[PDB]
Order: C-alpha cells, then structure tokens, then sequence
RNA sequence: GGAGGAAUACCGAUGGCGAAGGCAGCCUUCUGGCAUAAUACUGACACUGAGGCUCGAAAGCGUGGGUAGCAAACAGGAUUAGAUACCCUGGUAGUCCACGCCGUAAACGAUGUCUACUAGUCGUUGGGUCCGGACUUAGUGACGCAGCUAACGCAAUAAGUAGACCGCCUGGGGAGUACGGCCGCAAGGUUAAAACUCAAAUGAAUUGACGGGGGCCCGCACAAGCGGUGGAGCAUGUUGUUUAA
C-alpha cells in the first residue's frame, strides 16, 4: 500500500492442541465466520487421520506434512522493458505456510468423501505420503521455476 | 585483450579480472559503434554536445 | 588430446560455444537450438552456460584436460560461459578476446527507427 | 590458402587547413596560401563592387571501367481494420575510378566585405620575446560590464559607436508559379508577373492545459487475498414498445 509496515495481529492459539498452526490452519477452513464449524470439522479430520496411523501426536504429525508441503521458491512475475517475464525469487517464510495451507483446503474441497471432514483427513494423509492434488499443485509451482530458472 | 591466469587460482576472480582488462581496453564501445551505421553530420554534431557537456564538468 | 582452444562466437541474439585442438581442429560443438532454449530465453547467460557444460562434457570424451578459452563478440553470456568451465572443473590457462574490431573496412547496416 | 572492392579505429580534442563547398592510415613528386623574426626596399599602388567570369556538398545525367559493404527501386516475411511504411530476409541503379555536364542545399554564424574605437576573466592551437611562470601577436571557444534589442540575447570572433561600397525587404496565399528570354542531353536552374481571395499571416515572451517527455509522491489505483455482478427465479427503476392514458 505503498505505507509503513505494521505489526501483524496476534492469532489466538486452538485450545485443544495449543499450538498456533492449528488455528492458523482453521481460520482457511471458517467461512462466513462458522468458526464452531471449522474447529470441528478439523478435530474430525485430525483425529481420524491420527486413529488411521496410530500416532500419538497428531500435531506433530500435521507439522511434518505442512512443512514437506509447503514450496520453497514461486515464480513471481516482473516487469523489465515493456516485457513481461517469469522470474523466480525465494518465497517469503510466512507465505510458504500460508500457501501450503490454501492448497491443501482448495483440495480438501474437491475431495470425493461426502463429509468435510473425511475429505481433509484423506487429503492430510496423502499430502504426507506425498501424493494428490495439493502436491501436484506444488510440484506444478515448483515446475514452472524450474522450466526456464534463466532469471534472478 | 589478453589475461593471463596463475595457477590454483579461482575461476572468478580470473573473471573479473579479465572483464576489467577488457573495459580498460574500451573494447565494447568499438563493437557497439561498429553495429550499426550513423550518420556523419549526426556524428559531428554529438561530438559537439559531448564537448560542451565535458566543458560544463 | 591434452591441450585444447575454445571459441565462443557469443552474440546478443545467440551464443555459440565449440572446442578444438591446438592445430586448429574442432572436435565437436554445442549450441544453444540443440538445447531447445528459443528467443528471449535463448538470449540469456544460463542458456550459454547449460550449453557450454554440454560442449565441456564432449571435450571430455576427448580427452583434453587443459582447454584455453577465446571469446569473440558481445554477448551477454561470454561470463557465463567461462563459469561454466569453471563449475566444470576444466582449468583455463588464460582468458584472451578475439573480437574482430574492423576498421572501417565495411560499411555497417542503416540505423533501425523505433 | 587465395581473389576483389571500399574506408582509413585508436591518435581525435566547441583541435588544424581552406574564400566558400569541404579536407583524416603511411612514403614520394609537383603545388597555392597563412604565421611569425629583424633588416632592406617601392612610396596611396587602397576598399567595395552593376554586368562578367572561376569554384561550388549530396543526389542526378553521358561515355568508358570497377563492383566487397551498404542500399533507393523491386521481391517475399511480419504487425495492422488496411501498411504501396517504420522491423525483417534478399536486392538492382547509385555510392568507387577517368573525362565532361548539372549549378542546386537548413550551401547557417539563419549574422555581406573592409576599416578605427569601446572594462575584465579563464580556456585552447601556431609563432615570438623575457626572467616553470610574466609579456606581447593572427586566428580559435565559454562566461561577463557599459551599449543595443520586441524579447531572446549580442557583447573586441558585436547584433555596441562611426565610415565606404554592394545585395536584398514592403501583409498571408496565389508563387520563386505562368508567360518570354538565357542555360542544359535530360532532369530542370536563373531572371520573374498578373487575375483572384482573407483580414489577417507572423516573431519573442507570460499564465494555464496537455505529451504514448522527465524527477519525486499519494488513494483498495494495481499487486496479494476474501467473497460478489455478469447465468436461473423474484422485487425495484429506466429505454423500448403497446395503450385512452
């Protein structure tokens, strides 16, 4: 906004687990403010997940699969000389988690199982084992870099 | 334009080297000049204002 | 052949990097079509530099430990060639131009308007 | 490895020479000017210049040679609504040489030639004289008084104060056009009107506006995200039509 920075407003951390991602992760899946919704919805999904792979610690769990998730380089665009052009630049630390996030609700939205939860369960357990949508999605972003990497 | 690397000696730094022998030899600026034709009245009268612009330095 | 002479015909428009003997013969040559790179991204020093990796790896086959580069015009990627050889390990005892600076001999093509 | 043509990087500089037009590698032959040095000389031989004649960029013309690059014309490729163009891949005349025509350029310092006078300053090229500097000469530039100018600006290289002679101008078009001479192989050049037409055509500078000119800066303006309109039904307003409205 061409304006000073600010300091970011402190997110409230999920009482269950206590962990901030968590709730950073919920706050995607809420929408038109159905926060009660989203916290459900995401404890179901944990929990079938951690049930599935007898783990005891889902959070854990969830940081492992955000963190391979999440891309280390996007392609930002540029402009040089009235010409338009890929460039690939390092991703911002806080965009790596925001982007994983996103995708992994994008997909989670397109899952086949008829509940929301089941659908964000199988698209945990697959970003894990690296397979489906949301790392198809990376893999593309991570694709289009590499494609020309002949900039920055 | 000739340079001269010593041995066990970075490949970078030969590099630089090189690219500061080629522009204390003013290389570019004849390839540059040679690329395209201009004109000579063209060419006299930027040799004027280059003056005029070295006088006011 | 145990001693060898690259030339890189660098230009803004392509690069061109090929290597030889000492007596004067080229062993083999890279260039920036085979790679597939078209364009704007031809025109770029990583698309000089992918192809002079190729060329070094074909010298290689040869088998000249000791290569001497010659670069000749105004490319944007005659650096990134000599990276190239660097990351490839081949070392380079000396770094000399070979540009052709005529003297006026040829008239030069009429100014392009914009 | 040869063969063939043109040009002469660097040196190179609001540097140098020439009456202008113009003139760049290097050695040789012939050749015209300028600068200064102290002597010796003639003793107004001077300046300007109607006609006239000499030279006169580039392109062009005629005959004969040469033809690498480049390139009018021409061919094909592109964008474009079209592109007889800008970009492009080729490309003949021409540009190069010998001998003759052509005699026109924004041929400009948009400033005729020659004199005498009028503060100062820092440059720079070629000489001179003095103790690296000071002094003086004919050119070569950049600032800056008096003075001049509509204002820009000029300012010892005057557009300042005077003088000699020559050329030119009398609103903008029609028009440097037609007719007639003169020149030319040609293209065309030179001298040079009238009918008619409008009240303007202009120059400098000021305030604004604008630019596909620049410098900086701001707004959810874009970016990055969230969720909507544009598709269905309905409520509402408006054009449209139909209506007596």
């Amino acid at each position: 906004p061409r304006r000073r920075v600010v300091a970011t407003r402190e997110i409230l951390p999920d009482p269950k687990f206590g962990s901030q991602t968590i709730a950073k992760f919920i706050n995607h899946v809420m929408s038109h403010g159905k926060k009660s919704t989203a916290e459900r919805i995401v404890y179901g999904a944990l929990e079938t997940v951690a049930q599935k792979r007898n783990i005891e610690d889902p959070v854990a769990f969830f940081e492992d699969v955000l963190e391979n998730v999440r891309p280390m380089v996007e392609v930002k665009a540029r402009r040089v000389g009235g010409a338009t052009y890929q460039v690939p630049m390092e991703v911002r630390p806080s965009r790596r988690t925001a982007l994983a996030m996103r995708w992994l609700a994008e997909a989670a939205a397109k899952r086949s199982e008829k509940s929301m939860a089941l659908r964000l369960a199988g698209e945990l357990s697959d970003a894990s084992e690296g397979k489906g949508n949301a790392m198809k999605k990376r893999d593309e972003v991570h694709r289009m870099a590499d494609a020309n990497k002949a900039f920055s | 334009p000739a340079v001269k690397v010593k041995e066990n000696e970075p490949v970078d730094i030969a590099i630089r080297r090189f690219k500061r022998a080629c522009e204390k030899a003013g290389v570019l600026s004849d390839v540059r000049k040679r690329e395209f034709y201009e004109k000579p009245t063209q060419v006299r009268k930027r040799k004027k204002a280059a003056a005029v612009k070295r006088y006011k330095k | 052949v145990s001693e060898g002479i690259a030339h890189i015909h660098a230009s803004f428009n392509n690069t061109i990097v090929t290597i030889t003997d000492r007596q004067g013969n080229a062993l083999a040559w890279a260039t920036s079509g085979g790679q597939g790179f078209r364009g704007s991204r031809k025109s770029t020093p990583f698309a000089a530099q992918v192809a002079a990796e190729v060329a070094g790896k074909a010298a290689q086959e040869y088998g000249v430990k000791n290569i001497d580069v010659l670069v000749k015009g105004p490319g944007p990627g005659r650096e990134s060639a000599v990276r190239a050889l660097g990351a490839l390990g081949y070392k380079v005892n000396s770094i000399s131009d070979v540009t052709p600076i005529p003297h006026n001999g040829c008239r030069a093509p009429k100014k392009r308007r914009v």
